[PDB]
RNA sequence: GGUGCAUUAGCUAGUUGGUAGGGUAAUGGCCUACCAAGGCAACGAUGCAUAGCCGACCUGAGAGGGUGAUCGGCCACACUGGGACUGAGACACGGCCCAGACUCCUACGGGAGGCAGCAGUAGGGAAUCUUCCGCAAUGGACGAAAGUCUGACGGAGCAACGCCGCGUGUAUGAAGAAGGUUUUCGGAUCGUAAAGUACUGUUGUUAGAGAAGAACAAGGAUAAGAGUAACUGCUUGUCCCUUGACGGUAUCUAACCAGAAAGCCACGGCUAACUACGUGCCAGCAGCCGCGGUAAUACGUAGGUGGCAAGCGUUGUCCGGAUUUAUUGGGCGUAAAGCGCGCGCAGGCGGUCUUUUAAGUCUGAUGUGAAAGCCCCCGGCUUAACCGGGGAGGGUCAUUGGAAACUGGAAGACUGGAGUGCAGAAGAGGAGAGUGGAAUUCCACGUGUAGCGGUGAAAUGCGUAGAUAUGUGGAGGAACACCAGUGGCGAAGGCGACUCUCUGGUCUGUAACUGACGCUGAGGCGCGAAAGCGUGGGGAGCAAACAGGAUUAGAUACCCUGGUAGUCCACGCCGUAAACGAUGAGUGCUAAGUGUUAGGGGGUUUCCGCCCCUUAGUGCUGCAGCUAACGCAUUAAGCACUCCGCCUGGGGA
RNA sequence: UCCCGGGCCUUGUACACACCGCCCGUCACACCACGAGAGUUUGUAACACCCGAAGUCGGUAGGGUAACCGGAGCCAGCCGCCGAAGGUGGGACAGAUAAUUGGGGUGAAGUCGUAACAAGGUAGCCGUAUCGGAAGGUGCGGCUGGAUCACCUCCU
RNA sequence: GGAGGAAAAAUUCU
RNA sequence: UAAGGAACUCGGCAAAAUGACCCCGUAACUUCGGGAGAAGGGGUGCUCUAUUAGGGUGCAAGCCCGAGAGAGCCGCAGUGAAUAGGCCCAGGCGACUGUUUAGCAAAAACACAGGUCUCUGCAAAACCGUAAGGUGACGUAUAGGGGCUGACGCCUGCCCGGU
């Protein structure tokens, strides 16, 4: 546009909303009110475990987990690894990362930060999944 | 109408494109400026002012090298009455990394480039020419 | 000078100004009485939401974008709200009074408290430290001084949280120890890597020497000054004596030791680095392309290799890449993107020349832009991190002196732009009234008899109560055959029979007249196909809805027979379209060839006619140039400038 | 000229698995987000009245009182204006929740049809009115972003 | 080749 | 009439409560007129400034009208007696004003402005009367009679075999 039409009004930009919105908040319980406050992990307690199915071409099925976080967010996380300790009522601690083959889950479980385990007889990126030296 | 300084510019460029030998234009004070600049510099091969009872006319003739060589490549215009531009006498700029000049009209009169850096004065930036 | 919203348009009344007065250190509706109705706001008032501000930090080629951790400067607060006293200075963190919530004591009458000070506890969190030493140094408060106080400060402890530095050995050691991994089972690989061999102690262990940070203050002598009648004392200068939390700390000296010290991620492409086994759309991997169904360099493991290193990976936030808001640095024919069109307020921009002004513009000098930080040059720590000195940078900053090309202001001058005048031309431009012929339908009457109409085939339907057909007459409504032509007019929608009345615009010819009077134009006002709405008429054809007959497996359709609203008129709404050239308006420049509409000039020619030149429209083919291409190309989608409208992945919409 | 099968050229295409293609809408099932909803509930900033502590200021002061010359002056006490918190009232704004309801979106083989892409078998699309289980049909006006186009007329 | 006007034919399905 | 305040009852029936003048302030909805006296609040006495500030009247004398402010004074209470709206939220019916069973029912019933159908060309149709004579009408289809519906807003679908 002519210079004038830009003074008149300016450009603006586009305003990019995130991909992980549970942990940019936190709750306070004295106003019952919801603030803005990035955090990398969060904690939770678990409601129900199961597996669903993927979208095409896949059909393994996958392990999922569905958390109350601290500002109390239904939430649908991911299970890493081979084998799982949880269950019903359990405290897990819940990490960014979508993955493609959900279509709703959109977090990560990290393994050996809580109540949840480690992974068994893993010698390679054995920094995740929690498993020590053996 | 707007900018008469622009359709010179322009006039020359379509010239130069069609590779037309001659030129003419209504003429003025910075007009006759410009000319007497460009052939200065060498751009054009020679300039005259025509009398006639309205304003008077310029009449350039192109300038080319040899094998049919455009000496004139391409011309800019900097300042337009949208938006006029100042250049002080520490940032008046260097055409194609001084193979070009550029023209300035500074407390002094039209200068070039060189003569408004030699001066230390500074004025506004009218055109680019290469 | 530094933020988001107009899906936040009015706000305000001690408000706006004045006349007197009170009050304060001081001016001031700061407060009072009187008088007038003012004041702010599309240059965003008022309102809602978020937020301490800056030096600065991160990123970026830069312009810019994000943030306000540590340190320095300013501001606000001290459990919530209000008030005053003392004082030079407070409406006062560890001062006072009142009310409020909470904690505690009570003999039930009443009292005490405020860690957003240094440590520390509970709770919230994904997440953050000792209930340590000393006034030795620097600085504070008190005092004449010694001296007291100082959780300021100087130090020690915890946390790989970050930057910098060093180590886990060094040389030699082979067709190649032994053993893993594979093998085309001859071999390759780990690999000079080992053992052996010769050497060192940066770290580490043992035993010892061991700084700077310290200047002092005060006390005793002195020497010289001012003051004095004389001293005492005072100011300066020179000596004597004394002072360490850190701390036996840094550092240094000797003896022993290859011994006590390496992990994480990755290996199909992006991107550096492959083999075997197991599994078989399962287990699973994943930032994307996507891998897994029996020969997996992508899943798990083993061997090997690559990167980094006491660190390595994952996640969250910001900048870049992103020209993906494009001033630097994008666009709108067909991919998202030109309002349906016009008249025009504010605003933006503006033909030529002269004189004058210095508002913009350019430049010199003065003051200032604290320290710390980036940068440059020097140094100090064994180097580096770190620290010190000097310098540089950074402003549309205030005072002031200069120049007058350009933009702006004033006074003049001129016609190219613009408009008027004078002479011609063409046209379905608009409104009102009247009239004309062809044809369809209905009605009446003569002639005449058995079918007519319709379809791919039929049937519904009309007809012996006499159709269809033909001839004569009458009634009424709507539309205007030939002319008719990528012809004409209008801003767009749009405008075709004829005559008259009232009116708008355009083109050419002249150079008489005025002398920049111009362009664009947010918000406003108006016009705007068809369908639709309200009131009153009119209704011949056609025909949404509707009914019947057909087709079809079904046929709420296409086809046939009828048919109401509507199509028409007057007044008033509605305000939309593939309202399209899918192309905003204004101006100028840039090869040609050939039709046509309305004019003008010249030459041939007695006229006619033919030829050439030119203005304004309307078609086609084509050069340079532009485009992703199709294509556009003097009626640009080419080359330039002014102004407006609009675009930023698809769906939801 | 006609019937049938081929071959070449040309044209339209939303097909490339290449028309045994592609593709639209309703109905039934599950899940998700959003709007409406008689009501309920939580909070924010104001406003108008009532009452109004501490405190400054102003007025009296019969009671008390050493400094000044019984008097002055001063204080206790009482009264008045302003005044935090509280109470009452009608509005404004913001969030949560609620029987039920409206369209929307996703979901390896559901049911019903075939609306669009070739002239898609009635050309398609846009505005509007009406009708229908659904895609959609029909009327009026406009466009070519339309295949064929016997015959006739202009342009290159 | 481009533009304008304009006749006659027509069953359903794959 | 202590305390309570609809617990009475078919039902707040009856009673109680508000009530005047001046000032502030006022919602959803709407046919833009309303709702509205919405709701909710504040002030009223006497004395002195004071034969007021100012007005009407008149030549003047004089006579009437009387708001704001200040200072005070007195009661439990100041429109000190009588007279003088209670208000709000939501739904059904009827648009509204009006009419009705003298003597049991006042309404959701009738009427109403508006809509539609139908008859009537003037010695009109319709109605009273045996007729004459009249109303309609001293009117003339924008007029007159009859049936149905009942402001206003959006609409009013299918069936003509039977009567
Ligand atoms: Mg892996
Ligand atoms: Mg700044
Ligand atoms: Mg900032
Ligand atoms: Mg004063
Ligand atoms: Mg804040
Ligand atoms: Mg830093
Ligand atoms: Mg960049
Ligand atoms: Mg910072
Ligand atoms: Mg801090
Ligand atoms: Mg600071
Ligand atoms: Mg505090
Ligand atoms: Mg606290
Ligand atoms: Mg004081
Ligand atoms: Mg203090
Ligand atoms: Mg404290
Ligand atoms: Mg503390
Ligand atoms: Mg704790
Ligand atoms: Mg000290
Ligand atoms: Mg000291
Ligand atoms: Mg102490
Ligand atoms: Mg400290
Ligand atoms: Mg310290
Ligand atoms: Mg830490
Ligand atoms: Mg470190
Ligand atoms: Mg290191
Ligand atoms: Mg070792
Ligand atoms: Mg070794
Ligand atoms: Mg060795
Ligand atoms: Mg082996
Ligand atoms: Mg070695
Ligand atoms: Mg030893
Ligand atoms: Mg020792
Ligand atoms: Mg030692
Ligand atoms: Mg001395
Ligand atoms: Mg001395
Ligand atoms: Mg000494
Ligand atoms: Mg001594
Ligand atoms: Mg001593
Ligand atoms: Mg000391
Ligand atoms: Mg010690
Ligand atoms: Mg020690
Ligand atoms: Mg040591
Ligand atoms: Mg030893
Ligand atoms: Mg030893
Ligand atoms: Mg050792
Ligand atoms: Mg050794
Ligand atoms: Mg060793
Ligand atoms: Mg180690
Ligand atoms: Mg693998
Ligand atoms: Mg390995
Ligand atoms: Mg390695
Ligand atoms: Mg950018
Ligand atoms: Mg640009
Ligand atoms: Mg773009
Ligand atoms: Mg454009
Ligand atoms: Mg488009
Ligand atoms: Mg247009
Ligand atoms: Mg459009
Ligand atoms: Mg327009
Ligand atoms: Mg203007
Ligand atoms: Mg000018
Ligand atoms: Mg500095
Ligand atoms: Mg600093
Ligand atoms: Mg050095
Ligand atoms: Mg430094
Ligand atoms: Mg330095
Ligand atoms: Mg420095
Ligand atoms: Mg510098
Ligand atoms: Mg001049
Ligand atoms: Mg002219
Ligand atoms: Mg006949
Ligand atoms: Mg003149
Ligand atoms: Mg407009
Ligand atoms: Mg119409
Ligand atoms: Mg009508
Ligand atoms: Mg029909
Ligand atoms: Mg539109
Ligand atoms: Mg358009
Ligand atoms: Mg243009
Ligand atoms: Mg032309
Ligand atoms: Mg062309
Ligand atoms: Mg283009
Ligand atoms: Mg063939
Ligand atoms: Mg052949
Ligand atoms: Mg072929
Ligand atoms: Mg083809
Ligand atoms: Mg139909
Ligand atoms: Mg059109
Ligand atoms: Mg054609
Ligand atoms: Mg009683
Ligand atoms: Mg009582
Ligand atoms: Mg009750
Ligand atoms: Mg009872
Ligand atoms: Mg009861
Ligand atoms: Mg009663
Ligand atoms: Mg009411
Ligand atoms: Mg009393
Ligand atoms: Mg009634
Ligand atoms: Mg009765
Ligand atoms: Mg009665
Ligand atoms: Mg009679
Ligand atoms: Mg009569
Ligand atoms: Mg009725
Ligand atoms: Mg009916
Ligand atoms: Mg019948
Ligand atoms: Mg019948």
């Amino acid at each position: 546009p002519t210079i004038n039409q830009l003074v008149r009004k300016p450009r603006q930009s586009k305003i990019k909303k995130s991909t992980s919105p549970a942990l940019n908040k936190g709750l306070n319980s004295f106003k019952r009110e919801l603030t803005d406050v990035n955090s990398p992990q969060k904690r939770g307690v678990c409601t129900r475990v199961g597996t669903m199915t993927p979208k095409k071409p896949n059909s393994a099925l996958r392990k999922y987990a569905r958390v109350r976080l601290s500002n109390g967010i239904e939430v649908t996380a991911y299970i890493p690894g081979i084998g799982h300790n949880l269950q019903e009522h359990s405290v897990v601690l819940i990490r960014g990362g979508r993955v493609k083959d959900l279509p709703g889950v959109r977090y990560h479980i990290v393994r050996g930060a809580l109540d949840t385990a480690g992974v068994e007889n893993r010698g390679q990126s054995r920094s995740k999944y929690g498993t020590k030296k053996p | 109408m707007t900018d008469p300084i622009a359709d010179f510019l322009t006039r020359i460029r379509n010239a130069n494109m069609v590779k037309h030998d001659k030129l003419e234009l209504p003429a003025s004070k910075i007009k006759k400026e410009i000319a007497e600049i460009l052939k200065r510099e060498g751009f054009i091969r020679d300039v005259e002012y025509i009398e006639d009872d309205n304003a008077g006319t310029i009449r350039v003739f192109l300038k080319y090298g040899a094998t049919g060589e455009r000496v004139i490549t391409g011309l800019k215009r900097i300042s337009k009455p949208g938006l006029r531009v100042y250049a002080k006498s520490t940032e008046v700029p260097k055409v194609l990394n001084g193979l070009g000049i550029a023209i300035v009209s500074t407390s002094q009169g039209v200068l070039t480039d060189k003569e408004a850096r030699a001066k230390q004065v500074g004025g506004e930036v009218l055109a680019y020419v290469w």
